[PDB]
């Protein structure tokens, strides 16, 4: 069993590379049209998401509390899931302001929890991937939520938390695509119209300006870039930005709810094999309060915030209209995030409301302009 | 005495007082100085010496106009620390005059006020001179006017704002500050009579004859309008009208507080001689649409209610003839649900000329305080400049910038909005 | 009392300040000495805007002259009212710019930015309230646009509320008096842009025209147009230094003038413009000013209103005139070129009646307009900028003092932008 | 010797470990291709869905060269999607009012065989989706409702495109590990009996609800050909048309008024998963819409604007077109419907009586 042994040992392992030939070539052919599935369901997906929206206005109210629902609250009206009608109680204010209906792309209920999020947040991470510029703002009043459904809480986590592991998670299935996604974390803050930088203490000097590559792409010269390696260490970083982002919130609602905070993360996939690069990045940023200015203490800051979200609104409608110029460089705001609103880039419009009577004026104030959008 | 005091915010309204105060004491034989060489107790808190200080509150952010006042002829009639400057005009903002230079010297203005009400016994009312267009008149006034109805609320409060004219608006921005100081003093002012520019124009051309009116002329007009309105508290009368009986007379709705004022006897001195002034013709005279102080067609609106004062040498039994002959007229329309609204304020003080002025020696005169429906498309118009303006947000970064925001100009407007819904069906 | 600080860049902007500084104290009687021996107390009454007080009944202007070689300033202060500046305040370098803007904005603008800021503190703190600051000078040489454009960025960062006022000498379109000028002025609107909020454009072709055509002149020396700008400059505050039935400062036509944040960048213009023989000829009424005031053959800009729409028109007037006229004459205005008006702003004029007239004078107009004929300029300076930017001609004197090209493609962005805005806002 | 044994047994071992791990890296791959693939055809029917649901196209024809001497009509064409007629009768123009009609694309005689096909293709891959797909081509005599759907052999119609791209993406899904089956069926429907257009055997045919679906349709007696390349297709189509019976010659009442129902089944199977799709394309030829059975036609025009009005009940069953199409007319579904409208004076009635029953469907939706 050994002459005849050679022969049969032969023939085996012509047996084996005529599979290694045939599961070789039909690989590389399943990898090409892998791809070429990706890239069609890319460009399906974004015609969806263009003849829905790209410009994505979403409303949520949060549920008060125990003791401020005893605190009287206005009636609400969800006509269906994508209108809801706000009315005042009081009879003076039914009489003048009438009936105040609203249109919206979606109307979250204020037991909605987190789950239209992440399923929101799922074509969004998917267009992400897309190697599109997206950028998310969370725009609204102090205590309506805007904090909760961002950041959120251990029990139940808000946008980021959520965003930042389907990242993760797509990023490490798409490896098995042969692509190399590096991912790149930037923090500044925008406040008294000078930017600011999160990860680093030291008072540097920042100023904007458009890349080596291209005119439409911007980055900010002199900012902390950190390369993210794993999840945790992301994490990690976005504890540390959000103890450096350490101010009045509500107690004196001196700084906080009151600056612009900017997360981007660029992420750039690479796939060696076939010599192409993906482009791409997600900005979650959040709003400053809405509030009409009352502290004469500092009021020259917060008409500074009153003019960059007049100027973002601006910007949104000339967006709209398809006007041929959009006033990007009236505010710092809107200049650096230019990348992420024109063109095929695509902009969730998240907003907050408070449910109480206080917040009537600002309530009406924050829907009116988005439902105006929404109509254009 | 039913004392009241008169409030003077902007050029115009200092502009106007100046004219207003000239004219009063002039009424009472007052002196520049103060003294006369009883009835003016009303306007002047005439101390122990012979030095009538009247009670008169000047106010502007900017010291030109007061500081040329504190140099006119008039520096030492008024009580030097009545005049209070700022130091930058508001600029045609609302925002500066009510967020960020009205609340810096509002403190002030409100401790001197208090100090003169204190003075007087029987506080009858405020009297606030103002405009529109003007950042000034606009934020400061509207500031003003909510921090005094916290104060009192129950007193009268009569603003003699100019309205801006519907041809020519000197500042760009008038519709703006219009709209802002209108939603914000709706709910403050008891009652306010508006007056126009281009009106005022027309009348001194074909009127008066002037072929370059300047300014003083139309302050003339004015002070006259005042003059009358404040004749049945300076002086005695068959039937005297205080403000407080205004409130009741013309308003029928807390909303609709918008009269619009009228003089009828206005003629050039040569003219004088070839009409013999009678009560009735005056009286028909002050319902001619171009007699109006106002760029609107009465003839286009029916009337709310009219309030007629007569001063001089005057007869009832003439006054009840002409307003019931207008009563028989067809042009003149009248709503139904108010079928009588004719109060009048006979009084028999002719009124007197200013040396030097344009106005004739009259017997008698009438000042006509109508109000009508025939102010609801001048509320329109202001609307629809202020959507043209608000439409490409043109001039909003200046607002926003300086202590509002956007929304609340949505809330102004649509405020307006509400305000010309309730006029047209007060008007069916 | 709402004082002004008056700057001095480039040596274009010296002299035109000469000019205007010495018409000013002709207007409030003003010896070259300082001594005050006018009549009118109202000239004493605003005296502080413009002049600090000195001891002795003495007045000085609250004027900085900057430069970078002293010649221009040694010929000032030998020449008449020379001597009435504070000599303390003459600030200058010993380089010279060399009509390049890189040196004036990063090594002798950053060697005497410091020795001239600490007399701009020091004059500001000696005044009760500071209005604003006028800034002279012109966008073609070296030292008044660099060194302009840093004191610019300078005194916004850190005196935010205040106001700025530009009167930038924009590039000739046709007769060039520098090869490089399209750098220059392209570098500089990019920083004029985004610090100033109020820019008058001048141009030297526009008042050759002027005094030329309108004026009869055969000899348009630099004293006469640099007359000409100051008496525009005078009228455009005398509102602030006297009185009048409208009484406006530099905020309130400030707010009025520009609809949003980048389009402040105004056309003069000044009436009563007689020539030397034919005000015989002429009526001096408000028709004449009006109708004068409103012709492209008087704009002091190189642009024809025609081509565009005016966004918005300030008119300041000075003189004893009834405000009727002016009113009625700008409706009139307003209806008959109804075509050049944006129709998105109904009555897009602003009027501020003052009272005393300039010395020698009855009646004086003071035009500003905001028109979108800038555009045109823009695009012509734009395409002289890109014509020499790709072949690189005299790059690298920039280059190498310090700045990448990518400054230039920044700033040649920027102001297609500001095109774009006043192409898009003609409709 | 042995040193060639112990060498080739490390080489087996080594080839056998690789063969292993490549083919479970095929196998995951696969997988992956499969998740794509289902969530690109979920995408593509989520275009569809927001297209729209009706899809309005009007396509008028130029007039041939037997057809110049006549009288056309002011065709007054808007942007892209709305279109105008006008009488050159100038006692009538101020008569009629405004004709005008905004659908959702307007075809005019310059457009080709592959315009109508861009906007259809598409509509095949739904098909292959599982869902059912109909066409329509609505007119009067003479419109081109044939050219649309039949055509030349110069300028194919819609019906060879759409078999030549459904070949091409099946065998391009093939690699997908899905496998399909075409099944066939030729009908047409002239006074409210069906015959079948591939067999001259006369039997009596009946509709029946399915099966395993009382929601979808199964029509007994039926010939169900499985179609195998695209001139399978093409040969049974042949002889469809041959028995159609083309009676214009002698009696074009015949031809000239009868529905053409060219049903294309599409059903998918997986092995080594779960897969079922009954999807199917009604490539229907509606008769001449002129006025006077017009049973089916009136029928067909009354579901589909029930069926926009979300009307509660649908009048299915009340003739044989509607009931056939009962399962391709559901809300799922996507539907297309164009109106073929001759540029002629004489047919300007008959062209406002095409076109305002899609101004109906429009001001319906
Ligand atoms: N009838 C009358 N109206 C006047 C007179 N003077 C000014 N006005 C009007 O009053 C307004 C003047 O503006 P102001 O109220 O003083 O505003 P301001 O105090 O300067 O503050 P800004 O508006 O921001 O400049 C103008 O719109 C004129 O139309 C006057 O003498 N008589
Ligand atoms: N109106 C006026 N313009 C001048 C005068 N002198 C120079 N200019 C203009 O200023 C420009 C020269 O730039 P400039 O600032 O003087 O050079 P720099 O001082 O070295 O930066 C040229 O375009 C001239 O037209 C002057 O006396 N009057
Ligand atoms: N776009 C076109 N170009 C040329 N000929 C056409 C066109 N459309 C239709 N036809 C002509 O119309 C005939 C088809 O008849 P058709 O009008 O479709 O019958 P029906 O009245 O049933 O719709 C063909 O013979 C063809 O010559
Ligand atoms: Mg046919």
């Amino acid at each position: 069993a050994l002459s005849t042994e050679v022969v049969h040992l032969r023939q085996r392992t012509e047996e084996l590379l005529r599979c290694n030939e045939q599961q070789a070539a039909e690989l590389e052919t399943c990898k090409e049209q892998l791809f070429q599935s990706n890239m069609e369901r890319k460009e399906l997906h974004n015609t969806v998401m263009d003849l829905r929206g790209n410009i994505r206005v979403f409303c949520r109210i949060r549920p008060p509390l125990e003791s401020e629902e005893n605190r009287m609250c206005c009636t609400w009206t969800y006509h269906d899931e994508s209108t809801v009608e706000l009315q005042s109680i009081d009879a003076q204010a039914k009489s003048k302001m009438g009936q105040q209906i609203f249109s919206f792309d979606q109307v979250f209920h204020p037991l909605s929890s987190q789950s239209d999020i992440f399923e929101m947040v799922s074509p969004l991470i998917q267009s992400a991937l897309d190697g599109y510029n997206i950028c998310i703002f969370a725009y609204g009043q102090t205590g309506s939520g805007k904090t909760y459904t961002m950041d959120g809480v251990p029990e139940s986590v808000g946008v980021i938390p959520r965003t930042v592991d389907l990242l993760f998670d797509s990023i490490r299935g798409y490896r098995n695509l042969g692509w190399e996604y590096e991912i790149k974390a930037t923090f500044l803050e925008i406040k008294n119209e000078v930017l600011y930088d999160l990860l680093s203490n030291e008072q540097k000097d920042m100023e904007i300006r458009m890349a080596k590559n291209n005119k439409n792409d911007i980055y900010v010269s002199n900012i902390t870039e950190e390369t993210v390696l794993d999840p945790n260490h992301l994490r990690h970083l976005m504890h540390t930005a959000k103890m450096n982002r350490a101010t009045a919130s509500t107690a004196g609602n001196e700084r906080s709810s009151r600056s612009h905070a900017v997360t981007k993360l660029e992420l750039i996939g690479r796939h060696a094999e076939k010599q192409e690069i993906s482009v791409g990045s997600i900005n979650l940023v959040d709003l400053a309060g809405s509030e009409s200015p009352k502290t004469s203490t500092r009021m020259t800051e917060t008409k500074n915030i009153n003019r960059s979200l007049s100027e973002l609104t601006n910007v949104i409608l000339a967006l709209l209209q398809k006007q041929d110029h959009i006033p990007y460089r009236n505010s710092k705001l809107t200049h650096l995030l230019m990348p992420s609103l024109g063109g095929n880039s695509k902009t969730l419009m998240f907003i907050n409301v408070s449910p109480f009577q206080d917040c009537f004026q600002e309530s009406v104030k924050s829907l009116r302009f988005a439902a105006s959008v929404n109509s254009c | 005495m039913r004392e009241c005091i008169s409030i003077h915010v902007g050029q115009a309204g200092v502009q106007i007082g100046n004219a207003c105060w000239e004219l009063y004491c002039l009424e009472h034989g007052i002196q520049p100085d103060g003294q006369m060489p009883d009835s003016f107790n009303t306007f002047f808190s005439e101390t122990g010496a012979g030095k009538h200080v009247p009670r008169a509150v000047f106010v502007d952010l900017e010291p030109t106009v007061i500081d040329e006042v504190r140099t006119g002829t008039y520096r030492q009639l008024f009580h030097p620390e009545q005049l209070i400057t700022g130091k930058e005009d508001a600029a045609n903002n609302y925002a500066r005059g009510h967020y960020t230079i009205g609340k810096e010297i509002i403190d002030l203005v409100l401790d001197r006020i208090r100090k003169l009400a204190d003075q007087c016994t029987g506080l009858q009312g405020f009297l606030v001179f103002h405009s529109f267009g003007g950042g000034t008149g606009s934020g400061f006034t509207s500031l003003l006017m909510e921090r005094l109805s916290v104060d009192y609320g129950k007193k009268s409060k009569l603003e003699f704002s100019i309205y801006p004219a519907p041809q020519v608006s000197t500042a760009v921005v008038e519709p703006y500050n219009s709209i802002l100081t209108t939603h914000t003093t709706l709910e403050h002012s008891d009652c306010a009579f508006m007056v126009d520019n281009e009106a005022i124009y027309d009348i001194c051309r074909r009127n008066l004859d002037i072929e370059r009116p300047t300014y003083t002329n139309l302050n003339r007009l004015i002070s006259q309008i005042v003059s009358s309105i404040t004749a049945s508290l300076r002086f005695d009368g068959a039937l005297n009208v205080d403000l407080t009986e205004f409130q009741t007379n013309l308003v029928p709705y807390p909303r609709i507080h918008f009269p619009l004022a009228t003089y009828a006897p206005v003629i050039s001195a040569e003219k004088a001689y070839h009409e013999q002034l009678s009560v009735a013709e005056i009286t028909n005279a002050c319902f001619e649409p171009a007699n109006q102080m106002v760029k609107c067609d009465p003839r286009h609106g029916k009337y709310m209610a009219c309030c007629l004062l007569y001063r001089g040498d005057v007869v009832p039994k003439d006054v009840n003839a002409a307003i019931a002959t207008i009563k028989t007229k067809r042009s003149i329309q009248f709503v139904d649900w108010c079928p009588t609204g004719f109060k009048v304020g006979i009084n028999y003080q002719p009124p007197t000329v200013v040396p030097g002025g344009d106005l004739a020696k009259v017997q008698r005169a009438v000042c006509m305080l109508s109000n009508t429906t025939a102010i609801a498309e001048a509320w329109a118009r202001l609307d629809h400049k202020f959507d043209l303006m608000y439409a490409k947000r043109a001039f909003v970064h200046w607002y926003v910038g300086e202590g509002m925001e956007e929304g609340e100009f949505s809330e102004a407007r649509e405020d307006m909005a509400a305000l010309e819904k309730d006029y047209e069906e007060v008007g069916v | 009392m709402r004082e002004i600080v008056h700057i001095q860049a480039g040596q274009c902007g010296n002299q035109i300040g000469a000019k205007f500084w010495e018409v000013i104290s002709d207007e409030h009687g003003i010896d070259p000495t300082g001594t005050y021996h006018g009549d009118s107390d109202l000239q004493l009454d605003r005296i502080s805007v413009y002049y600090n007080e000195a001891t002795g009944g003495k007045y000085v202007p609250r004027a900085i002259l900057v430069d970078l070689e002293p010649g221009t300033m040694d010929s000032v202060r030998s020449g008449p009212f020379g001597q009435i500046f504070r000599p303390d305040n003459f600030v200058f370098g010993q380089s010279g710019a060399g009509n390049n803007w890189a040196k004036g904005h990063y090594t002798e603008g950053a060697e005497l930015v410091d020795s001239v800021l600490d007399v701009v503190r020091k004059e500001a703190e000696s005044c009760d309230c500071l209005q604003g600051f006028q800034l002279t000078h012109s966008l073609g040489g070296g030292t008044g646009s660099g060194m302009g454009t840093l004191l610019i960025s300078k005194i916004r960062e850190e005196y935010p509320d205040r106001i700025m006022n530009t009167f930038s000498v924009v590039p000739s379109p046709k007769v060039s008096d520098t090869v490089v000028e399209p750098y220059n002025a392209t570098l500089s609107v990019h920083q004029l842009v985004e610090n100033t909020d109020e820019t008058y454009c001048i141009d030297n072709e526009a008042l050759y025209d002027i005094c030329f055509r309108t004026l009869k002149l055969t000899t348009p020396t630099y004293g006469d147009l640099n007359h000409l700008v100051s008496a525009t400059m005078s009228g455009v505050t005398t509102c602030l230094r006297f009185p009048g039935q409208l009484n406006a400062d530099l905020r309130k036509l400030a707010v009025n003038m520009v609809p949003f944040p980048r389009l402040h960048f105004f056309m003069p213009g000044f009436a009563p413009l007689t020539s030397r023989g034919s005000q015989q000829y002429r009526a001096l009424t408000v028709p004449e000013l009006t109708q004068q005031v409103f012709d492209a053959k008087n704009m002091m800009a190189a642009c024809d209103p025609r081509h565009g729409r005016y966004l918005t028109v300030a008119a300041v007037f000075r003189g004893r005139m009834s405000m009727k006229e002016v009113d009625e004459q700008m409706l009139n205005v307003q209806n008959k070129n109804s075509s050049y008006f944006v129709e998105w702003i109904p009555n897009n004029v602003k009027t501020a009646v003052c009272d005393i007239p300039p010395r020698g004078l009855k009646m004086a107009v003071t035009f500003i307009g905001n028109s979108t004929a800038i555009q045109e300029l823009f695009k012509r300076i734009s395409e002289q900028f890109t014509a020499m930017f790709r072949r690189k001609a005299f790059l690298h004197w920039y280059t190498g003092e310090g700045m990448d090209e990518m400054e230039f493609t920044e700033a040649e962005s920027n102001m297609n932008d500001l095109v774009s805005e006043y192409q898009q806002y003609q409709d």
